[PDB]
RNA sequence: ACCUUACGAGAAAUCAAAGUCUUUGGGUUCUGGGGGGAGUAUGGUCGCAAGGCUGAAACUUAAAGGAAUUGACGGAAGGGCACCACCAGGAGUGGAGCCUGCGGCUUAAUUUGACUCAACACGGGGAAACUCACCAGGUCCAGACACAAUAAGGAUUGACAGAUUGAGAGCUCUUUCUUGAUUUUGUGGGUGGUGGUGCAUGGCCGUUCUUAGUUGGUGGAGUGAUUUGUCUGCUUAAUUGCGAUAACGAACGAGACCUUAACCUACUAAAUAGUGGUGCUAGCAUUUGCUGGUUAUCCACUUCUUAGAGGGACUAUCGGUUUCAAGCCGAUGGAAGUUUGAGGCAAUAACAGGUCUGUGAUGCCCUUAGACGUUCUGGGCCGCACGCGCGCUACACUGACGGAGCCAGCGAGUCUAACCUUGGCCGAGAGGUCUUGGUAAUCUUGUGAAACUCCGUCGUGCUGGGGAUAGAGCAUUGUAAUUAUUGCUCUUCAACGAGGAAUUCCUAGUAAGCGCAAGUCAUCAGCUUGCGUUGAUUACGUCCCUGCCCUUUGUACACACCG
């Protein structure tokens, strides 16, 4: 089960996601049941901005002991949209002025 | 849930599936003769002259057709 | 004696000795060798005594203990928030009558879940039948498949009339036709279950908490668990930020985002939106005007209506006050200056919270043909001595009744069906009937809503307030309305004269008043989700009460004080 879990939060993030996210609950050897989570990156949980870029999917296995529920979320990486927002709404980039010397000495070109 | 007492009165009567009845198709027998027939059919537009008629208290049947075929004497 | 370092020491707290101790030797005395049993027995010895000093063992036990850390708790000390807390208030509820939900009582059954916030107009739970799970009865198999048995000189099925049955269930029987290998009888083995367990689970939802909280990287402290960052203060809706500063720089949550409402005589456009004209007319005036009607009069228009793209607010400008910083408070301008208003989304860690009765989501347990399956008929869920919780109508002239005026917004609506219904006619009404428009910016529909406004009758009288509880009829839905479905008429016309202790919600188009649409819906709203209409008073604070969070502190707690 761990090395299922481990193997596709694995596979997600080298296919170039931003953040991958699963959960296995359910009864694991015991009557008392367990949630376990199997992260990697980051991900945003609010706002407009997951819907756009988290992807979530949810399972049923039907095991011999019980049903075990399996959620994947899945954060896409922004810059790599192609159709639409191309960023986090809150993300800033100033450019960088390229630098040059000051002139000292007034000059005309002509034509 | 309390209690299955199962308090009505007994009233088993699952029925009898047809008794398999003895030697039948007794049209009648001719010695010597050609037959005719005991227990009149009917006139009906489908029945090709096959199905017999029930004989009862004052009564004609059918069987097939379930319908009534009794004409007075 | 104290303060500071840490050369050094130490398990640490801490220590100028507790240092100069694995690089182990300055001199000397005393005591200890896991916790109990036990400072107990026994024997000495001192003492008037009380007792003192010496002082075991059998046996028993896997820890007892020390110093720190992080939580949890404290009938410990401080700080900070919030109309699910208070302040100043508003409207109430609690009193009454009814409506509805729960407990109780009763019952054949009154099916069941959920009991502080975080159960109780909740399960979209407004149940006549169905739903429906409960009760009294009656059918059916819709018991796959396999193997045996039976058996084409019939394995089995169906029924006319009568008895029976609530019954036109031949269900069962009397009676005898019809069918043809599909079935029938067992053995397995299945299937179905609104049967059980939500304390065996999934998913979803609620709650902590929609408060402001949470975490790494690198550096610093510590042997370590850990800590700082993440803080004395100020500030903010906000760990929101300024500031201090062994911390710098970020991440999630907050914010940004998205939807919606408000502005646009700026753009793109429009008999399914709307003006103005010009035709054609009507009425009144008469001058050179006023108000309408008209769909083939047509020409132009976009202000208002609609939605595409955009713009716009960023607390702008000025003044004041504050490490003169984040901010806060006035004024001006502005459509807009409480996060511009309102939402949607919403962290880490949780909870034996609710749901197996939403699910062909489910493990196991039970049941499975006189069934806990499915169906049909009739009841029940509504039964009423009582106790609670959401509500509706009121207790009256700041009003009731009559006539007249007269204005919204959100929305829904039928075809292979009969939904929204205009108009004409009949009827006091509720309703009936004949046509029509609409699959919709086209028609219902300007949804002509109610409060309200203007004139009138009433005249402080349980009164023309209130309309509960009863009796007769007329209609509508429906297979059916009796424990009246609902609507209408007439009559009967109760409590109640502002409500004890208690207690809820709320800061501007908000509270409150007033209606309408939608959901459920064949019929039925005193319910909910929304929408408009009319529109206040009071405050712009604080920790007093009640909750929640944080800091300091103590701890013998850590399934954590229900220890
Ligand atoms: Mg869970
Ligand atoms: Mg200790
Ligand atoms: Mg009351
Ligand atoms: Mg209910
Ligand atoms: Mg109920
Ligand atoms: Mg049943
Ligand atoms: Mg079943
Ligand atoms: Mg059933
Ligand atoms: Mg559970
Ligand atoms: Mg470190
Ligand atoms: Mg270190
Ligand atoms: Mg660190
Ligand atoms: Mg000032
Ligand atoms: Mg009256
Ligand atoms: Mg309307
Ligand atoms: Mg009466
Ligand atoms: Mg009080
Ligand atoms: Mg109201
Ligand atoms: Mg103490
Ligand atoms: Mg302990
Ligand atoms: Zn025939």
């Amino acid at each position: 089960i761990r090395r299922a879990a481990y193997g596709v939060v694995r596979y997600v993030m080298e296919s170039g996601a931003k953040g991958c996210e699963v959960v296995v609950s359910g009864k694991l050897r015991a009557a008392r049941a367990k949630a376990m989570k199997f992260a990697d990156g980051f991900l945003i949980h609010s706002g407009q901005p997951v819907n756009d870029f988290i992807d979530t999917a949810t399972r049923h296995v039907l095991m011999r002991q019980g049903v075990l529920g399996i959620k994947v979320k899945i954060m896409r990486d922004p810059a790599k949209s192609r159709t639409g927002p191309k960023a986090l709404p809150d993300a800033v980039t100033i450019i960088e002025p390229k630098e040059e010397e000051p002139i000292l000495a007034p000059s005309v070109k002509d034509y | 849930r309390k209690k299955k007492v199962y308090t009505t009165p007994k009233k088993i009567k699952h029925k009898h599936k047809k008794v398999k009845l003895a030697v039948l198709s007794y049209y009648k027998v001719d010695a010597e003769g050609k037959v005719t027939k005991l227990r009149r059919e009917c006139s009906n537009p489908t029945c090709g002259a096959g199905v017999f008629l029930a004989n009862h208290k004052d009564r004609l049947y059918c069987g097939k057709c379930h319908s009534v075929y009794k004409v007075n004497a």
